[PDB]
């Protein structure tokens, strides 16, 4: 129901403004045992699971904190391996907390560098003739709605799969983007969004949006 | 009447052990022969049981279990038996009372060493690496060979993954 | 339902096969390298979607739909590739793209001596297949979801 | 169905292309796979007479042997005015996999020797006496001709 993930890139597409929308991601716990059935791959400060999927644990979902021990690249915090305490048997049970890697900013701002050709660039020899870029892609979990300004702006927002009337949430977006832009020509127009007030109103737009009624356009 | 369609595929797979032995006296050559053309015939099946299945993928050990047990189930008729589990539970044994590749060929091969379950080998290790699963295979145990039933045991090692596109 | 075009491509990323029934803007640059931008644009479509979704992605991708036409892929547990593409108006084609991948592409390609995985697939009779395939229920458009 | 297994087994009996034989496979194939269609014929509509002889052609064994084997009956069926004669068919089985082409025709034979050479019978037209070769002229029309291997 809620929109996921808010963003907006500039014509060159970088990533201007990651308005996350309160976005809990799933945390499991589990306390395992003598040498696991989970597949502890270790790939790239990344110690995660790629086969071996049980108990809802997706091949992303990575350790965090073992005991509460948050891990430091591939280390204890205390400065053990985690493969350290995987050959010691003796602190068996250990209570293992798996999470999927959170996207960061700058995780961010390179999937949408390394995403915004794709979609400028999208079967610009395609089939039918006189089209556009995607408008629209659908996914497994998501919807992302992608809307040019017809040059320019590209308003990228990922709802839920089920969602409808999203053009209108783009179409709102839109409104709020000139009523920020309003104030300074010192922000250039490729800076990224920086300023409370845009953060401000569109938290007054989820607010709405948890409520389906989009009506005198509802902000 | 006519029940059983496929009583013609143990003396199929007969007359190719046969031909391969006169052709090649080595034990082991109608044996990893076998099993590469039973790997091809894997990549040739494995296709066509996703096609009917519409199974998404095996990102789990014991749901390829269950995959490749049905695939036995639907084209050669048995039930594997998944048993044996490890610790880590990354390998499984598969429990076949009857073979299915053969029916009753015979217990002496008038010599050992004849692998009598390439294809089978094939038959499990061909699909994986079209699934996307860089796995070892081998056999515990084969009832054919003076024993009395026969256990697979199938090792997933590496997620097989696509690179550079 | 009546479509523009079909593609085939394998789990290494070569042009296993393309079909064409309704494609109209016919193309400047080969179809080749026309086969190797969808390959690129599907591969880099599959990793946004699977990064950037907050819940599993189990079959990952669905399809994109734009102004003017629209986008259907499939996804096989093999590896192997289809993606179709046409106009707007129709069933969902998820299951449209299994059923041709079930009862043509598994029945004439796999089952043929004569192909030979990691080639191309160049035959009158699949392609003859395939046609009266989409010629089943052919009337037209997607809106695929 | 259980159509598959076969149809991929029987590739790869013809992918090993070895340089020494043009049978990939002997009439042992033959004998076993016929045998077991033999198990399939506990009942067949001949008399019982010790003192009487009554034939089964040797075509009606194939055609309901295809239905269960190859399933697609004869379409040109001729009496030779020798003991032999001679099958026709528009299309093949083994041949609905390809397109009517004249590329390889030579594997197709391999498939259909699988009634060749097969365990025979005293009488003429009696089900089983089978020496015949193949002579396929299109590629879905595959035709086979016997020879009395005796006289």
């Amino acid at each position: 129901m809620i929109i996921y993930g808010v963003y907006i890139v500039s014509k060159s597409g970088g990533l201007i403004f990651n308005l996350d929308n309160n976005v809990p991601r799933i945390e499991h716990e589990k306390t395992f045992t003598y040498p696991l059935d989970l597949v502890l791959d270790y790939d790239s400060k990344k110690v995660s699971v790629s086969f071996n999927r049980k108990d809802g644990i997706n091949v992303g979902h990575v350790l965090v904190a073992v005991n509460g021990m948050p891990v430091n690249g591939v280390t204890l915090d205390d400065g053990r391996d985690v493969r350290t305490t995987l050959d010691a048997p003796e602190n068996y049970p250990i209570n293992l907390k798996f999470s999927r890697p959170k996207m960061t900013t700058n995780e961010k701002i390179f999937l949408a560098s390394m995403f915004y050709p794709l979609f400028a660039i999208a079967s610009q020899l395609s089939p039918e003739p006189k089209s556009s870029g995607i408008e629209i892609l659908e996914a497994d979990t998501f919807t992302l709605h992608c809307f040019q300004t017809l040059t320019g702006i590209k308003f990228i927002i990922i709802s839920e799969t089920g969602l409808n009337g999203i053009d209108l949430l783009l179409r709102k977006v839109y409104e709020l983007y000139s009523d920020y832009v309003l104030k300074n020509p010192f922000y250039s127009l490729e800076m990224p969004i920086r300023c409370e007030l845009f953060d401000n109103k569109l938290q007054e737009l989820l607010a709405q949006v948890e409520k389906t009624g989009i009506s005198n356009i509802d902000k | 009447a006519k029940k059983v369609n496929s009583e013609f595929l143990t003396l199929t797979y007969g007359a190719l052990v046969t031909q391969m032995l006169r052709d090649f006296e080595n034990a082991e050559d109608v044996n990893k022969q076998l099993e590469r053309i039973g790997y091809n015939m894997g990549m040739r099946l494995i296709e066509d049981f996703l096609a009917r299945t519409s199974a998404p993928r095996c990102l789990e050990m014991r749901e390829t279990a269950d995959r490749i047990q049905q695939a036995f189930r639907i084209y050669l008729n048995i039930q594997p038996t998944i048993s044996n589990w490890s610790p880590a539970s990354d390998e499984f044994s598969l429990v076949f009372d009857s073979n299915p590749l053969t029916e009753f060929v015979e217990l002496p091969p008038d010599l050992t060493n004849l692998r009598y379950s390439a294809i089978l080998s094939g038959c499990i290790r061909g699909a994986l690496e079209m699934v996307q699963l860089e796995v070892q295979c081998w056999f515990v145990q084969d009832q054919l060979k003076g024993d009395n039933v026969t256990e697979l045991r199938v090792k997933f090692v590496r997620r097989l993954e696509e690179v550079i596109p | 339902m009546t479509i523009f075009n079909l593609y085939i491509f394998d789990k290494f990323g070569t042009l296993l096969h393309y079909a064409e029934w309704n494609r109209t803007k016919k193309s400047g640059i080969t179809r080749e390298e026309e086969a190797k931008l969808t390959y690129g644009m599907l591969f880099s479509i599959k990793s946004f979607v699977s990064k950037i979704s907050p819940h599993d992605p189990k079959e990952g991708f669905l399809y994109y739909k734009t102004n003017r036409y629209a986008l259907h892929y499939l996804e096989t547990p093999s590896g192997l590739k289809f993606v179709l593409n046409t106009d707007t108006t129709a069933i969902n084609v998820k299951e449209l793209l299994q059923q041709l991948y079930a009862k043509v592409w598994v029945e004439f390609v796999v089952r043929d001596p004569l192909w030979t995985p990691g080639t191309v697939v160049t035959s009158e009779l699949f392609q003859s297949k395939l046609d009266e395939f989409v010629r089943q229920s052919p009337i037209f458009g997607i809106r695929n979801i | 169905s259980e159509e598959i297994l076969f149809d991929c087994l029987h590739a790869e009996i013809v992918n090993y292309c070895l340089d020494s034989n043009k049978e990939h496979d002997l009439a042992t194939l033959e004998y076993i796979g016929f045998t077991t269609g033999y198990r399939l014929i506990e009942r067949l509509t001949r008399e019982v007479s010790r003192f009487k002889d009554e034939l089964e052609t040797m075509k009606f064994i194939c055609t309901d042997f295809w239905m269960l084997i190859y399933k697609k009956q004869v379409d040109n069926l001729r009496t030779n005015n020798h003991g032999m004669y001679v099958v026709q068919d528009k299309a093949f089985r083994f041949l609905t996999r390809i397109s009517p082409g004249t590329k390889q025709l030579e594997h197709a034979p391999k498939f259909v020797a699988f009634t060749c050479g097969l365990v025979r019978g005293a009488l003429s037209n009696l089900g089983i006496n089978s020496t015949v070769t193949a002579e396929v002229q299109s590629i879905p029309a595959c035709k086979f001709h016997i020879e009395v291997n005796r006289n």
